[PDB]
């Protein structure tokens, strides 16, 4: 049962047979915004299997040194096929999220990921009382780096981190982890230029270790956007 | 969510939420201990749990500690984990933990 | 004892006792058992 | 004892966890002694500006 | 499943077990789930009927008590040579700036509450005359709303502001603000910029702007000078609440971020929050007899 | 009917010839902790018969000049049987008490000895501002002098102190006392090395006295433990 | 099914997720002395989880010269926690075990432990008219070791062993056995201190042996007594 | 009066007139008589 998993979106799927489970964030699932609750007016598009699809992210490299990783949304996915091209020509988006992180090594490695995906992880900068800019926080497809991941970034907790959606890859026993977000946000749509929603923050808590020879041990994303809709179109800002 | 064990001068960051097990030559041995002060400072006080305790002065109920066992596939081992009620002294012999 | 128009002058309201913490102790789609669970 | 083949690294961590139980209880509320400042924080005094 | 809690539960007795293929002390963290052992299955239990009850850890209880939000003090004299509040001040309304409200607060993602505002005023001469009765008038200025110049400024005649005129010698004024986001909550964090360029505040949710509140003295300055210290409190009502957080583990830097530095040495360093022990080994308060 | 008493608990058995009655104290009975009471969830031990019997205690020489004596529950046991082991592996105890104290002379002796139990006996040291310290106050097995009992060296009253549960052994009357202790505690169990519930005291209010020729005459104490419950099991103390 | 399995007795768990299923030696359980069968007419002490709980011995060395380890029952135990303290203090015994052995190695290890509950083995000596003294025999915690395991140290058979109660720890297979023991007496209890129902014996009929990097391979043994009563109360002779 | 949400804060409790006075005058097992006692 737990073990094996197959997701299958639009023309995109994926397979694991090592998961443990999967994570839906609160336990709630993706759905459309109903009528009782809208504010805008006009009429949505809703792409589906355009949009509603894995895209995959450029793998990190696991290193002996890392702090982890982390991307924000839809940040990361602005710029990325069909969802970046309605990101692009309308003033309001919304949608929940399936995310799939993939990392495996041989039954002589060890190592833990932490897999959480962090509601507003507005970020503090270190050792100054200058809020981080636009560039610190805007890092697109790429994502950034962990500076102090002990207290996230944000002054705070690695060890209560938790407290959010999360799984492990714990290298024993699993590669591969699955949260499925939903809409998370105080208003029911949102400019998807200046805001993000969730953060998918990947920490080695446990670092990669092994005797055998070394090879690049990768971590991988894959991200489906889930039951997208786009409101006002205009032209693209792009 | 995760204790702070290792939270000696040596251990830098993340580097304090994991013990370090290590194969011995000698049976038996003690390989750690967990302070259970939620009030004085320890590896209990920056988690979930302690945190909100600590905005109140009376506690009642029972905890759960979980371990996680980090190593390769192919490593093997037993522990014995042992809560002690108070009255004396930290045990230091399995056979007196044991109890 | 509340007086005013607008029900938002009004006291505290704390009478909410529902709870549902497998929210954040159970997110997982197929439910724990009480029994191997990987 | 921690047993491992060759292959595998000779050390190995444990990530240890707690919580509470739902027969926990808390009671009379405090100010919690994890927090505090000595000085107004930075622009602080800039929103009576 | 949700359930009304009123207490805590019971613990029922349990007997030996030895049986096959069950294992309930054995858990996978790696789900995410947290461990569903129970007592009755790690230890033989007695039966206990347990009384204990949970409202006070209510999240109506645990936020719904007044905490300092603002404290100004300003000269009340004749100001026609000073440079300062001039029997009048303006407060940009935060919820960040005093620590203890601020944690509390900053454990949850979403908060929807109306505001409970108490005001308590208290004078003192400057360096004995006896303390003057006066009268304070404290305007709610919102957004777009002109702010007052001067204490005597036509501003303060609130054609269509909220204003409350209070004594020194009365209980301190209280008002109640509703839930006035225009979201359907505030967000306590904001991972998101203020303006449609990319020159506009980080980590504010433009969203949950509050206001001003202006304060003046009404009456006309004496011939003697006196200090006076505003306090506001603020108790938040009817309270909703989302997506819990880490609390804050180094100290507090600023009002405008979460900017953190730790302290100099641990506890509550960026490189240990909590403070060390000589080993894993050593039990520090140990008991010995 | 009320001068002749046998007791019988586990191996031990008492007779007396003259009793005056027994004292229950406040008319309670010994009981086990109900589950509507209970707070500690382990599974207690009972163990009945090996620890719910009679100890006896060192006597004491009644002498002209005697002030009276006093021993401390379950401090003067802590170290006895099956009663002491129990004590010191476990971290929690409950029990009630049958005391029955011993005191025979001639038919020519005069003396009156009141016989009272004490709950809370906290005591004061003389002409001091220095609180007790533990060696004046865990005295055990051996048991305490009285200082001063005209106040029973807690700045009362032994005048007074038939407001406890007692009897008095009169010479002329009787030769045992018997008093039945129920659990005496604030808390439902307690750690039994740091907090004594119940004190008996031995107090000649009428001195020892006679015209035949003298002998020894001791005073005897045997003290059953009665409905015993531990919990928190671990190594012994001891 | 029959590879995960949990032990749960008073305070004490364990939990093994390499099992061969588990022994009950001849498809008995253990049971209280029922009235029909009882000699000894005053009233049991039955401490339940102060006694019915595992206790941990010394862990042995696996090594490549091994002949095998003994441990006599109630002899290993009369020593240990709440049981030797009611041993000590008892004239007569009687209780069932249950006997966990715990061994484990890497995949690369071979090794196989014959683990065999034996009733009433007396041993012999090797070359002498001379019977086994006391000091030979009665080794508690600690155990012995087999001179001569080929015919038991008793002119008998290790090939035949196997018509007594056991389980193998095959490396390849498992990494624990698991034997429940009844009351195996002539007599319904018995003197602990003159003489043992049970011996474990644990023999390593194939030896250890791996081309990895070599570990310290334990073997670790924890015992439950199961229904324990004692009869007969008096002072210790501890 | 009482507008509080405690029941703690209330006015006192003055009307409790049970009395079991045996219980520190008569706490002998066998009850005494109106007839020698011993
Ligand atoms: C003059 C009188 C008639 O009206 C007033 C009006 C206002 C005040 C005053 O200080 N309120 C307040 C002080 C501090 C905070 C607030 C809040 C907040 C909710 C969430 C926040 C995060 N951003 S902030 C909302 C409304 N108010 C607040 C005092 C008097």
């Amino acid at each position: 049962s737990d073990r094996v998993l197959q997701l299958k979106l639009g023309n995109s799927a994926i397979v694991t047979q090592e998961a443990a489970n999967y994570c839906c964030a609160y336990g709630e699932w993706p759905n459309y915004l109903p009528d009782h609750e809208a504010v805008a007016i006009d009429k949505p598009t809703q792409p589906e299997t355009a949009t509603d699809r894995f895209y995959t992210l450029k793998s990190v490299k696991w290193e002996t040194g890392s702090t982890g990783w982390w991307w924000k949304l839809p940040d990361a996915l602005n710029n990325i096929g069909m969802f970046g091209q309605n990101v692009q020509h309308h003033y309001l988006y919304r949608s929940g999220f399936l995310i799939h992180v993939q990392c495996n090594a041989t039954k002589f490695h060890q190592g833990a990921l932490l897999v959480v995906a962090i509601p507003e992880h507005q970020r503090g900068a270190h050792n100054t009382n200058t809020s981080p800019g636009f560039d610190d926080i805007m890092k697109g497809e790429e994502g950034g780096t962990f500076n102090h991941p002990y207290v996230l970034d944000d002054g705070t907790s690695l060890a209560c981190a938790t407290i959010f959606p999360h799984q492990w890859i714990n290298l024993r026993t699993n590669n591969s982890a699955t949260i499925v977000l939903p809409w998370m946000n105080a208003a029911p749509m949102d400019f998807p230029l200046r805001h993000n929603q969730w953060t998918l923050a990947i920490i080695p808590v446990v670092p990669l270790g092994t005797r055998t020879t070394s090879s690049m041990v990768p971590i991988t994303v894959s991200i489906a956007p889930m039951c997208c809709e786009f409101n006002g179109l205009r032209h693209a800002i792009t | 969510s995760m204790m702070e064990i290792n939270n000696t001068e040596s251990a830098v960051g993340m580097e304090r939420l994991k013990v370090d097990i290590s194969a011995l030559t000698d049976v038996d041995q003690l390989l750690f201990n967990i302070p259970l002060d939620i009030q004085l400072d320890g590896p209990l006080r920056n988690t979930l749990v302690g945190n909100i305790s600590r905005y109140y002065t009376h506690w009642s109920g029972s905890l759960e500690m979980t371990f996680m066992f980090c190593g390769s596939f192919m490593a093997a081992g037993k522990l014995i984990l042992c809560y002690t009620p108070p009255g004396g002294s930290c045990p230091t012999t399995r056979e007196t933990a044991m109890l | 004892i509340n007086f005013y128009k607008d029900s938002y002058a009004a006291s505290a309201s704390k009478q909410d006792f529902s709870q549902d913490p497998s929210k954040f102790t159970e997110p997982v789609v197929e439910g724990l058992k009480a029994a191997p669970v990987l | 004892n921690l047993i491992v083949p060759s292959e595998s690294s000779d050390t190995c961590s444990l990530i240890g966890f707690i919580a509470a139980k739902d027969d926990f209880s808390l009671r009379l509320m405090r100010d919690s002694p994890d927090i505090g400042q000595l000085d107004h924080l930075h622009a602080a005094e800039a929103a009576y500006q | 499943i949700e359930s009304i809690i009123k207490t805590a539960t019971d613990t029922v007795k349990s007997e030996i077990n030895a049986e096959l293929g069950v294992v309930p002390s054995l858990n996978a963290v790696e789900t995410g789930a947290t461990s569903n052992t129970e007592p009755e299955e790690a230890i033989q239990t007695r039966t206990v009927i347990n009384q204990h009850g949970v409202s006070e850890t209510l999240v109506e209880n645990f936020l719904s008590r007044a905490a300092l939000v603002s404290k100004r003090s300003f000269e009340y004299k004749d100001h026609t040579s000073s440079t300062a509040d001039k029997n009048f001040f303006k407060w940009t309304i935060n919820t960040r700036s005093f620590v203890q409200l601020r944690r509390k607060l900053e454990l949850f993602t979403y908060l929807r509450f109306d505001a409970e505002i108490t005001i308590l005023t208290t004078v003192a001469v400057n360096g004995y005359v006896g303390l003057p009765d006066l009268t304070l008038q404290a305007m709610f200025v919102p957004t777009g709303a002109l702010t007052p110049e001067k204490q005597d400024s036509f501003h303060w005649q609130s054609g269509s502001n909220a204003s409350v005129f209070f004594k020194i010698s009365d209980p301190p004024a209280r008002i109640t603000i509703p839930f006035m986001c225009i979201n359907s909550a505030y967000s306590v964090f904001y991972d998101g910029f203020a303006g449609f360029e990319k020159n506009g505040l980080y980590g504010i949710n433009p969203a949950d702007t509050i206001g001003n509140l202006c304060v003046r003295i009404v009456n006309e300055h004496q011939p003697v000078g006196f200090t006076v210290t505003v306090r506001v409190y603020m108790k938040p009502k009817h309270i909703k609440a989302w997506a819990p957080r880490p609390p804050r583990t180094l100290p507090y830097m600023s009002i405008a971020n979460a900017n953190y530095k730790g302290k100099e040495r641990a506890p509550n360093a960026l490189s240990a929050i909590i403070g060390n022990r000589d080993s894993v080994k050593t039990m520090p308060h140990n008991i010995v007899n």
